[PDB]
């Protein structure tokens, strides 16, 4: 928890949670990049260290709120967290060169530079609206494994926690609406005021 | 190492010294209460000696901080009556006004500039380009043009060839030579303004 | 309609543009005051940038009636082609965030500061365009007084800027192989002479070329600073006070 | 006063109708010009 | 030096000028109490502001010697920066506006 | 048996969640238990569980 929370306040150098604060749960914005650190805990000694190995990341369900989250299937994995997937679905992309076999996700270490959220036109950030005031609120539950990446270890961790993203931001397609619709909308109002004027 | 010595002559000097005031005080307020609070600087006086026995004989956080300042206010006031300073502190204070719409002017180009400051300040190069209004005072602190190679070394090497190290850079250079030329200039035309109204 | 449309569009542009345009600016620049100060944008960044698109749909149809307006003696006012550049740049980068796909870099590059500060000079604009009441007529004089002796001062800054370019030139010559790193270019070059010309630690460029081997550079160095400086000083602030005094020698 | 003695002072000072004070960090002023005589005490209940 | 001054005593063109230029003598003065008397005042205010406290800042806004130098330099352009940088972590923010506001008046209206 | 929370906590031995609020004024407690002025006579130790 703190040093993402403190990687999160020395990268972007800023940092807001959500409305609602959650003392368990805090919240993570769009704009800042993303970069989760990892702890080994032994429930039977006193340590507890950090995770120095390879693992892949990739969102396993979505939701708008909490229990309302949905498991996804196997081609739709492909599509939403795959650089192979040519329909824009790709929910977050990195710039890294190590990749698993068949090139299909992504393999990340604690030196990652980090994820950026991307949430193209065949996501859930696409055509969504907020429910009320402030920005929307969304719920990612994703999974870090170390199944084929790691040799130090006879059994891997298939960690599959749920993450809190707010401030999502709109399509271009709402953008060029609104201001399709405001230009429309004045120059019918400036042109009735120009012709009763007369 | 003094003052264990001179506490008790310095409270009873104080003494003196607000009795005095004050008599002073009841003295001009003898001839009127009406032309004594219509006066240009018998009000700084009778607001000095009323802070003054305020924090004295009423209980007071005022401290040293007060009582000190207070009194040579009151110094600088009495050695303004005698002459051979008298036409200089009149020149100063009619020069103020004419000051004042030069400050505005000031003020107001930098809130217009310092936009365009923004647009390029906040959570990069930060702690003197972040918090708003640390990075007016900042700017400020440029303007008034020393000892900004910290900040020239602040905001080196973004890419260490050009980036915005260049961009960035002349701009508020270039801002900063013009606003400070202008500003130096009109402040000792205003000056010379009014001391040519001194002369006449 | 030619020339009838033209007189409709001159009547209605007084009280339609009056109305229209003092109101929604008020209120764009209200949203681009809020906009700006890093720290409310972090309570915002959603409500900010679609009211900000709002506000520029709002300008383009500002250029719109300009551009189905009188046309060329539009084009006569320095401050209306101002508004036609920042426009032509507004709806360039409002294009460029529509079509999105692209193939270069994003995510806050220097493209995005380059439309940062065409939003700024769209806001300088909206604020020069809410003080067509009360500029107040003192400072309107002091503005004016101020703006009088133009080209003596046009004049003092050529000679300002052929006098640096030549002791930068010199300088540079005079700096080769003799640890550059500090002015390896042009552009480091004329920012080290702006700093000698700025009184800004010439005495530490003194201090650290003692530490080198060279050491007829520091008088250059100072010989030349001191012409420059007093010269363009007693220039500038002579030249000002007398264009201020004539002024005070009328009424 | 840390947050450690605040429910102990906080209890006692009512029955004994006599302020609490804490040490290691005690600290005397006096305004006077005589013989100051001074006795302290534990609070009971803490030692035999 | 005093020898050279005396050396320099000659050439009447400079004696013109000197002519010319000492009825400014009572000016400068009056001028160079008003700055004396501003200096009083804030180096009252300083040690008052930041030497009475005890919690750091001496020898800068402490002793009075080294107090008045302090805002000699202050009141001129010269080691505001890093005196900026010495005053803002005593636990004082509105020192940096009191400073602010000294370079504003004494600088300015001293030059 | 809840401790199988995905979520780390600063510290290990799920406890500390339960005697963190409670322990700046452990010294108060024993006082009500020695001198006998505190509940059913039980004194509840935190370092016992």
């Amino acid at each position: 928890v703190s040093y993402t929370i403190m990687h999160s306040e020395e990268i972007n150098k800023h940092y807001f949670d959500c409305v609602i604060k959650d003392a368990e749960m805090p919240c993570f914005l769009f704009r800042d990049l993303f970069q989760p650190f990892f702890l080994v805990q032994d429930l039977v000694t006193g340590d507890s260290g950090s995770f120095l190995g390879s693992y892949v990341l990739k969102v396993v369900g979505g939701g708008r709120t909490l229990n309302t989250i949905r498991d996804y299937t196997e081609e739709e994995i492909f599509r939403y967290n795959s650089p192979l997937d040519t329909t824009n679905s790709l929910i977050w992309k990195t710039k890294v060169e190590r990749t698993t076999e068949d090139k299909k996700f992504y393999i990340m270490s604690h030196e990652s530079p980090g994820v950026e959220w991307l949430c193209l036109e065949n996501s859930p950030c696409y055509d969504i609206i907020p429910q009320s005031i402030y920005p929307p609120e969304f719920f990612f539950k994703l999974l870090v494994s170390n199944r084929g990446v790691d040799n130090s270890t006879y059994c891997d961790y298939k960690l599959t926690f749920i993450v809190h993203i707010h401030g999502l931001p709109l399509s271009s397609k709402r953008t060029s609406f609104i201001v399709m619709v405001s230009t429309s909308f004045f120059i019918a109002l400036v042109v009735f005021y120009i012709l009763f004027c007369l | 190492y003094l003052g264990q010595k001179h506490y008790e002559l310095f409270s009873t000097i104080d003494d003196i010294v607000l009795t005095i005031l004050i008599c002073e005080v009841l003295l001009g307020w003898l001839n009127g209460f009406w032309i004594f609070w219509k006066d240009g600087w018998n009000i700084l006086n009778f607001a000095i000696v009323f802070i003054l026995f305020m924090g004295f004989f009423i209980k007071q956080l005022d401290m040293v901080a007060i009582t000190y300042p207070l009194r040579v206010l009151r110094l600088v006031h009495v050695c303004m009556a005698v002459e051979p300073l008298a036409r200089i502190i009149k020149v100063i204070l009619q020069s103020m006004p004419d000051l004042a719409n030069v400050m505005a002017l000031i003020l107001f180009f930098m809130l217009v500039f310092s936009v365009f400051g923004v647009t390029l300040f906040g959570a990069f190069v930060p702690k003197h380009f972040q918090n708003m209004g640390v990075a007016l005072y900042t700017l400020f602190i440029c303007i008034t043009q020393d000892g900004w190679l910290d900040i020239y070394t602040d905001f080196q090497m973004d890419e260490r060839e050009y980036a915005m190290e260049v961009g960035g850079a002349i701009y508020f250079a270039v801002f900063i030579t013009l606003g400070a030329f202008i500003g130096l200039n009109l402040f000792v035309v205003v000056v010379t303004t009014n001391l040519e109204q001194m002369m006449k | 309609l030619l020339g009838l449309q033209q007189m409709i569009l001159s009547l209605t542009q007084s009280l339609g543009f009056e109305t229209f345009i003092f109101i929604v600016v008020c209120l764009n620049t209200v949203i681009l005051v809020a906009q700006t100060f890093t720290e409310l944008e972090i309570r915002g960044e959603w409500y900010f940038m679609v009211l900000d698109s709002i506000f520029l749909s709002i300008y383009v149809l500002e250029a719109v009636l300009k551009l189905i307006a009188l046309g060329l003696e539009y084009f006569y006012d320095p401050w209306n082609n101002l508004d036609f550049f920042i426009m032509v740049m507004a709806v360039l980068d409002f294009v460029l965030l529509q079509i999105n796909s692209l193939s270069y870099s994003f995510y806050n590059h220097s493209l995005f500061r380059i439309l940062k500060v065409f939003k700024s000079m769209r806001a300088l604009r909206a604020i020069r365009v809410l003080r067509r009441l009360s500029i107040l007529t003192s400072l309107h004089e002091v503005a004016g007084t101020l703006s009088g002796s133009l080209p003596s001062i046009t004049a003092i800054l050529t000679l300002m800027f052929t006098c640096l370019f030549l002791f930068s030139v010199v300088l540079r010559a005079l700096f080769q192989d003799s640890d550059p790193k500090r002015f390896q270019n042009i552009f480091t070059t004329l920012f080290t002479l702006f700093t000698m010309l700025t009184l800004d630690d010439w005495s530490l460029i003194y201090i650290d070329n003692r530490a080198q081997g060279a050491w007829y550079i520091i008088p250059i160095l100072m010989i030349y600073i001191v012409i420059q400086y007093f010269i363009f000083l007693n220039l500038v602030i002579a030249v000002l006070v007398d264009n201020f005094q004539m002024a005070l020698l009328k009424g | 006063e840390p947050e450690n003695v605040k429910k102990m002072k906080h209890y006692l000072e009512p029955l004994l109708k006599t302020p609490v004070y804490n040490p290691l960090g005690l600290n005397l002023t006096i305004q006077g010009s005589e013989l100051f005589h001074f006795k302290v005490s534990v609070v009971p209940g803490v030692s035999f | 030096s005093l020898r050279i001054l005396k050396l320099i005593s000659y050439s009447r063109g400079i004696r013109t000028l000197i002519i010319a230029v000492g009825e400014t003598v009572y000016t400068v003065a009056s001028v160079l109490t008003l700055l004396f008397l501003l200096m009083f005042v804030f180096a009252i205010l300083g040690f008052c502001l930041f030497g009475v406290t005890d919690r750091g800042d001496l020898e800068n806004w402490g002793n009075l010697a080294s107090a008045f130098f302090t805002l000699f330099s202050l009141a001129t352009v010269d080691g505001w920066t890093d005196l900026q940088e010495e005053l803002d972590k005593r636990k004082f923010t509105v020192s940096r506006a009191f400073t602010i506001l000294f370079i504003l008046l004494a600088s300015f209206i001293f030059l | 048996s809840k401790y199988d929370k995905p979520y780390a906590d600063p510290v290990h031995d799920p406890t500390w969640r339960w005697w963190q609020h409670k322990t700046k004024d452990k010294d108060y407690f024993f006082y009500l238990f020695s001198n006998r002025l505190a509940a059913e006579g039980i004194y509840i130790n935190m370092n016992a569980y």
